[PDB]
């Protein structure tokens, strides 16, 4: 199970920090990492970690870390902008972060439902 | 006779870092007459770990090809093979399933 | 800095078994340059010195003044391989346009994609 | 470069007839090379024969009535050639190859290391 946590409205330029609960399967021999999408725009890959991944537009800004004793993913975001503004789906893969990028198709393994993120 | 398409069991390994080790199904890419008169197949790696494409250069394969599970063809990683390193041969790809793995190949290798 | 497709690394293939080429030896990446960008992979064909003219047509000349290497060698299209990026050591040079055709030509026979 | 190779045994044949060839290989490495035959009718491509090293090598049209072998003493390679026929007129001439026996068939460029000067073969 995915659940995701820590959504909310925040001021440009603000932080927020991004939680996922990875429930059950292996926290190892999984990558985990954030897809965000926005209205009517196709789920762009935001960050991922296995080895790290950001997306060009949230790089510099955005850190992701994983607690392996809480089986969580953090998303920290600082330094935020409108355009960040997104429903946000953390997601799992058991092949690697590549599934994130402009050059993977998409098909991701497990997901969680999406948390809505408003910056303006 | 080694043909390209077909599908055999190999061992890969020994292999360093993120190449595919262990082994494994792998579908012979080089072609036929290169089958017919070297001592090396060139062959591309089948996984089970994954059922799904997750980049262009994977290539999904169904009970039909006497897999254990639904598998994947990983045309981001190939080898040159000897022959000897070839085991019990598997099955053979089917013509659109090749047509797949010929696509895929062309994405891999920038041939466009 | 980056690996691109062209490039030309020195990268130790070692261990083989039986008609595989082994040993240190400069590889050319042929891999596409999207995927040398995310993956931790790259695509080479081996280069020998063991000979200087092209046996079968998955065999590319060249020379080893413009390309920095001890003897006038040949790529070997029928020696490809998967390499992780830590095999990679010094990049010693990258083909020029014309040779890189002559490369995917090759590519096509060896693979028989015609 | 640093091999002589000095191709004996040619002459005229009735069809059916047998010959055998020569191909003395002086300095050069008898090991680690391949060393095989050639031969070109009037006005066609060199056709590769039949090769050894390393194994054995023969064209489709010649295997079973062709046999090539290996006198390593007298640094010399035998083509036995038997059941000839009128299609099998042509200069023979012997190849040493230090990547395979590749280069021998059809699939092969025909850049090979070393050669000697032919002989003919009529039937």
């Amino acid at each position: 199970q995915l659940q995701e946590s820590g959504g909310g409205l925040v001021q440009p330029g603000g932080s927020l920090r991004l939680s996922c609960a990875a429930s059950g399967f292996t926290f190892d021999d999984y990558a985990i990492g954030w897809f965000r999408q926005a209205p009517g725009k196709e789920r762009e890959g935001v960050s991922c970690i296995s080895s790290t991944y950001y997306a060009d537009s949230v790089k510099g800004r955005f850190t992701i870390s994983s607690d392996n004793a809480k089986n969580t993913v953090y998303l920290q975001m600082n330094s935020l902008k409108s355009e960040d503004t997104a429903v946000y789906y953390c997601a799992a893969d058991v092949w690697g972060c590549i599934s994130y990028t402009d050059y993977g198709l998409g098909n991701l393994d497990y997901w969680g439902q999406g948390t809505q993120v408003t910056v303006s | 006779p080694i043909r390209r398409g077909d599908v055999y069991l190999a061992d890969l390994s020994p292999v360093q870092g993120s190449e595919q080790g262990g082994v494994r199904p792998v579908v012979i890419i080089q072609n036929d007459t290169g089958n017919k008169y070297s001592p090396t197949v060139i062959v591309a790696a089948i996984t089970g770990r994954i059922n799904k494409a997750k980049i262009p250069t994977h290539v999904e394969i169904e009970k039909k090809y006497k897999l254990d599970k639904d598998s994947v063809i990983l045309l981001e990683q190939i080898r040159t093979l000897d022959k000897k390193r070839l085991k019990e041969k598997l099955t053979y790809l089917s013509d659109d399933k090749m047509k797949e793995v010929d696509n895929a190949l062309m994405i891999s290798l920038g041939l466009n």
